[PDB]
C-alpha cells in the first residue's frame, strides 16, 4: 500500500508537469518491523508445532544431540 | 369455430434475419419473451437477404413430417403449395436468443409476377411509380407473396385464428391485400415512425410538431418524391384493424399525417438480464487513461473532480439534438466560470464520420501515458523490493530511475501553445462537418480556462480501440450523465440502453423514449429518479437551450454522495423497461385484434362485452 | 460465456446432493458460420494491404515458389 | 427516522425484561421482510449517518470540556480573553 502511493505520487506529479514516503507511512512501516524483533537472543525454532511427547520425541532428541 | 384462445402469429418486416435498421433489434430482443408466450405458433416472416442470411439463419428442412406438430401441419401444406408454384423461401430458426422459426420469401423466385403485381395495386389505389425503386418493387413483391401465405394459411387452417402483426410501410403492402381479399385474418399494424415525418425535419425546419395540423394533405409527399410511398404506408395503417405506433410522441405525427389516431402504443423494451465489482468506478478509470494521454502536457485539473458527459449514435447532427448539446454546453462553461467552479466537465461526442484513423497528435498521448505508467510501475515495483527488503533483515529513487522518469516527463511536453485537440480523428472532410464547425463557433478549443472540455470522437468505439479502449457499453458504465436532447427520435435506443444500464441521461419529450418516460414518472419525481426530460414541444428553442444548461448546472453542483443515489434511482428504473413489462402492451394490441374481427365469439369467450374503440380500453 | 455457465450449474448439483442449454447451442452454432472461409479462399500469406503489392520483392518470391 | 437511516434502537430502560425481547424480535422480523431494494437503501442511509460520528465533530466537546476547565482555572484571566 505504501509503494502504490508513491506510485500515484510520482505519476501523477509526471503527468501533472510543468523521503515521498509521507509520515503517516513512514509510521506504519516502523511499526511492521518492531513487530518482527525476535524475544531476547531467542533462536528461530526447530519445530513449526506443539509436540506432545515433547521430550522423547526421536527426530527432536537427536536434532538437539547434534545441536542444530 | 376458429379458435380466439389458442391462436397463432405471424410478424413480418423487412429486417428480420438481417440488419439495415432498428426494427431488427426491437423484433431480435423481443424474441424470447413472444417465443415464450406462443412457442411453435410463432413465425417471423421476411424478405430473404441472400447474402447475410446465412450467418444469422439455421437453415431447416420443413419437409419432414418432425419439422411441424400435428397442430400446425397447415403451415407445411401452405408452404408444399408455396413451393409448388415456383415461389422459394427458406425456413428454419433465427439464430437469436429464442429461436424463433422464421420463413424467409426469394422475393427473385416472384419477380416474374411484378409486372401484373405493381399493375394490381395502383389500380388498387391511383398512377404507378418510376421503375427508379428498387424498395418499393421489393416492398410489393414482398407484400404480395405474404398475403398469399396467408390466404393458404386460412384456408388449410380452421383450428387457430391468426393474427398477422406488420412492421413499418415497407412490409405493409400485404395489409390492403388482406381487407380487399376479405381473408380471414385480423392484422396489426405498427409504424415506428411515419413516413411524412422523416421528410418534414429533413433539412428544415416547420415548428414540426407544431404547425403540422396545418400541413399540406397530399402536396407534402408530393414534393417530396415520397408520393407513391406515403400511399403504401397510409394503405397500411387504414386496412389493418389495429393501427400502432412505437411512442405517444409518434401517434401525434400518425393522426394527423396519416389519418388515423392509432388504436394504441408499443413501446420498445430490451431484455434488462442482458446488460445487468464496481463497474462504474471501474470503466471510468479505462477513460481516465484516455483523458490523461489527450491532455498531456497542458493537464491543470482534478480526474478526481472531474464530471464525464456523452451524447452518442448514428450522426444526425440536428435530429439528435447534437447541435443544442455543444451549445448548452459552451453556455454551461459561462456559467461555471462566473461561478468560479473547481468542477470539470470532459464532454465527448461518439457520433460516426468520415474519417482517416486517428491523429498522429493522439497517438503520441496514449503512447507516451502508456509509456509513463510501465516506467513509474518499474520504478515502483524497484522501491518495493529495495524497502521491504531492509525491512525484512533489521536489525528509495536511484540515479538510473531519475534519468529515465527525467526522459518519460520530457517525451509529453506540449508542442508550444498548442491546443488539446477537439478531434481525435484525422477528419475527411474538415472543413465542412457540422459538428466541427458548431464547436469552432462556440470556441471550446480545451484552453484551460474553459472548465467544459469538449472531444469529439467520430467513430462507435470498439474494445480494442488503442486509443480508447472500451465496449460501449463499457464507455457507458463508465461515463457520469448521458445527454441525449433529441429533435426527431421515434424511440431512441440510446437513452433507453443507457438509464438500463444505471446510467442518468438527459432527454427530451419529443424523443419516443422521453415522452414514453415522462407519461411514466411522476413529474417532479423524474429529476431525482436521474431522468431529466427537457421540452422540445412546448418551447421557444432558445427556452430549452437554457433548460438543458439548468440541468446541467444541476448535475455539477452535487455531491458525491447526491450522485450515488440519483444513479440508484435509475438502476431501479431499469425494470421498468424490460420486455416483460412493454411486452405486455404487445398482447393487449393483439387481443384487440382477436376482438374486432370476432366480436361474437370474443363476446362468448369473456362472458361479457368490453369497450373496442381503443387498446386499453378492452383491459 | 458458456463454460462458466456450465461450471455454476455443476457446481451448484454438486453442493446441493442429495449441460449445454438450448440458448448456448444458439450462439457457438452462430460463432462457427460467423468463422467460415469464402469458397477455397486460402488463407493469405501477407496481413496487410501491400502498396505496391505486384512489385514488392517478398510477396514475388513467395508467390514464385508456390506457398 | 432512526429505522430508516439503519438504527433500531430497542427499548430495554423502561419495558420489561421480557418485553424488550418481543420488540427485539420485531425489529428483526421487520427487516427480513424488506425486499432487496428497500435494504439498499438503508445502507445507504446508514453510511450517511458515518458523518456525524467522526471526532472531526465529535471532539469539539472535548473542546469544551478543556475550555470550561481554563474558564473554572482563571475565571477572571479568562473573562478577559
Ligand atoms: O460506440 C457505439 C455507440 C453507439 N452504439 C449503438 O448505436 C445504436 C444507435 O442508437 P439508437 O437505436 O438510439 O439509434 P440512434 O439514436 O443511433 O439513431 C445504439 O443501439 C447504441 O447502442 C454502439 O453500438 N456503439
Amino acid at each position: 500500500e505504501v509503494t502504490t502511493s508513491i506510485g500515484k505520487r510520482i505519476f501523477d506529479h509526471a503527468i501533472r508537469y510543468p523521503e515521498l514516503l509521507k509520515s503517516s507511512d513512514k509510521v506504519m512501516l516502523k511499526r511492521r518491523i518492531l513487530a518482527l524483533r525476535r524475544p531476547e537472543g531467542q533462536l528461530p525454532p526447530i519445530v513449526t508445532h506443539n509436540m506432545v511427547d515433547d521430550a522423547n520425541d526421536l527426530i527432536l532428541n537427536k536434532i538437539r544431540q547434534v545441536q542444530l | 369455430s376458429r379458435d380466439l384462445q389458442n391462436h397463432l402469429l405471424f410478424e413480418t418486416a423487412t429486417e428480420v434475419a438481417n440488419r439495415v435498421g432498428g426494427i431488427y433489434s426491437v423484433l431480435k430482443s423481443k424474441a424470447p419473451i413472444t417465443v415464450a408466450q406462443y412457442k411453435d405458433h410463432y413465425h417471423l416472416i421476411g424478405p430473404l437477404n441472400k447474402a447475410t442470411y446465412q450467418n444469422e439463419v439455421d437453415i431447416l428442412d420443413w419437409k419432414k413430417p418432425e419439422a411441424f406438430s400435428d397442430e400446425m401441419r397447415p403451415v407445411q401444406h401452405a408452404l408444399q403449395t408455396m413451393e409448388s408454384r415456383g415461389v422459394h423461401f427458406v425456413y428454419g430458426r433465427w439464430l437469436i436468443e429464442g429461436a424463433p422459426k422464421v420463413i424467409l420469401f426469394d422475393l427473385d423466385s416472384v419477380r416474374g409476377y411484378s409486372n401484373e403485381w405493381k399493375g394490381d395495386l395502383w389500380s388498387l389505389v391511383g398512377i404507378p411509380s418510376p421503375e427508379n425503386d428498387f424498395e418499393t418493387n421489393d416492398a410489393i413483391l414482398l407484400g404480395y407473396t405474404v398475403a398469399w401465405f396467408l390466404g393458404e394459411v386460412a384456408h388449410l387452417d380452421s383450428q387457430h385464428a391468426i393474427v398477422a402483426h406488420f412492421h413499418e410501410w415497407l412490409a405493409g403492402v400485404a395489409l390492403p391485400l388482406c381487407r380487399k381479399r376479405r381473408i380471414d385474418v385480423v392484422t396489426i399494424f405498427t409504424t415506428h415512425a411515419t413516413l411524412l415525418g422523416r421528410y418534414l425535419c429533413a433539412s428544415g425546419s416547420f415548428d414540426f410538431y407544431n404547425c403540422l395540423e396545418s400541413v399540406d394533405v397530399d402536396h407534402e409527399a408530393g414534393r417530396f418524391g415520397i408520393y407513391h410511398r406515403y400511399c403504401i404506408e397510409r394503405a397500411a395503417a387504414h386496412s389493418a384493424d389495429v393501427f400502432t405506433t412505437v411512442s405517444q410522441i409518434t401517434a401525434f405525427e400518425a393522426e394527423h399525417l396519416l389519418k388515423r389516431k392509432p388504436d394504441g402504443i408499443l413501446p420498445n423494451g430490451l431484455n434488462v438480464i442482458k446488460f445487468q465489482q464496481n463497474l462504474h468506478a471501474l470503466k471510468k478509470e479505462k477513460i481516465n487513461d484516455f483523458v490523461r494521454g489527450h491532455f498531456h502536457g497542458c493537464f491543470d485539473f482534478d480526474l478526481d473532480n472531474t464530471l464525464y458527459f456523452f451524447i452518442a449514435g448514428r450522426y444526425e447532427y440536428k435530429n439528435k439534438g447534437a447541435d443544442m448539446f455543444i451549445e448548452a454546453l459552451a453556455r454551461l462553461n459561462y456559467r461555471l466560470k462566473v461561478s468560479g467552479s473547481k468542477k470539470t466537465v470532459v464532454a465527448f461526442i461518439v457520433m460516426p464520420a468520415k474519417n482517416n484513423s486517428f491523429t498522429v497528435e493522439a497517438l503520441k498521448g496514449q503512447a507516451e501515458v502508456r509509456a509513463l505508467e510501465n516506467t513509474v510501475h518499474e520504478v515502483t515495483t524497484s522501491i518495493g523490493k529495495r524497502i521491504f527488503d531492509h525491512a525484512i533483515r533489521y536489525p528509495l529513487l536511484k540515479s538510473s530511475d531519475k534519468v529515465m522518469l527525467k526522459r518519460r516527463i520530457l517525451a509529453l511536453r506540449r508542442p508550444e501553445g498548442q491546443l488539446p485537440p477537439i478531434v481525435t480523428h484525422n477528419m475527411v472532410d474538415d472543413a465542412n462537418d457540422l459538428i466541427l464547425n458548431k464547436i469552432r463557433q462556440v470556441q471550446l478549443f480545451n484552453s484551460p480556462s474553459d472548465r467544459v472540455k469538449m472531444i469529439f470522437h467520430p467513430e462507435f468505439l470498439n474494445a480494442n480501440n488503442p486509443i480508447l479502449g472500451l465496449d460501449y457499453d463499457e464507455f457507458v458504465r463508465g461515463c457520469h450523465l448521458g445527454v441525449f436532447p433529441s429533435y426527431y427520435e421515434p424511440w431512441g435506443y440510446t437513452p433507453a440502453e443507457c438509464t438500463v444500464m444505471g446510467v442518468p441521461s438527459i432527454t427530451t419529450n419529443v424523443s419516443g423514449f422521453g415522452s414514453y418516460m415522462e407519461d411514466l414518472i411522476e413529474t417532479n419525481q423524474a429529476k431525482d429518479y436521474g431522468i431529466y426530460i427537457v421540452d422540445r414541444r412546448f418551447k421557444a428553442p432558445d427556452e430549452s437551450v437554457e433548460q438543458l444548461v439548468d440541468y446541467m448546472e444541476e448535475f455539477v453542483k452535487k455531491t458525491r454522495r447526491q450522485r450515488i443515489n440519483q444513479r440508484n434511482a435509475t438502476e431501479a428504473l431499469s425494470d421498468l423497461l424490460d420486455w416483460k413489462r412493454m411486452g405486455l402492451e404487445y398482447v393487449k394490441a393483439r387481443q384487440l385484434a382477436l376482438r374486432r374481427g370476432y366480436p361474437d365469439q370474443f363476446r362468448e369467450l369473456v362472458g361479457e362485452e368490453l369497450n373496442d374503440s381503443n387498446m386499453d380500453a378492452l383491459a
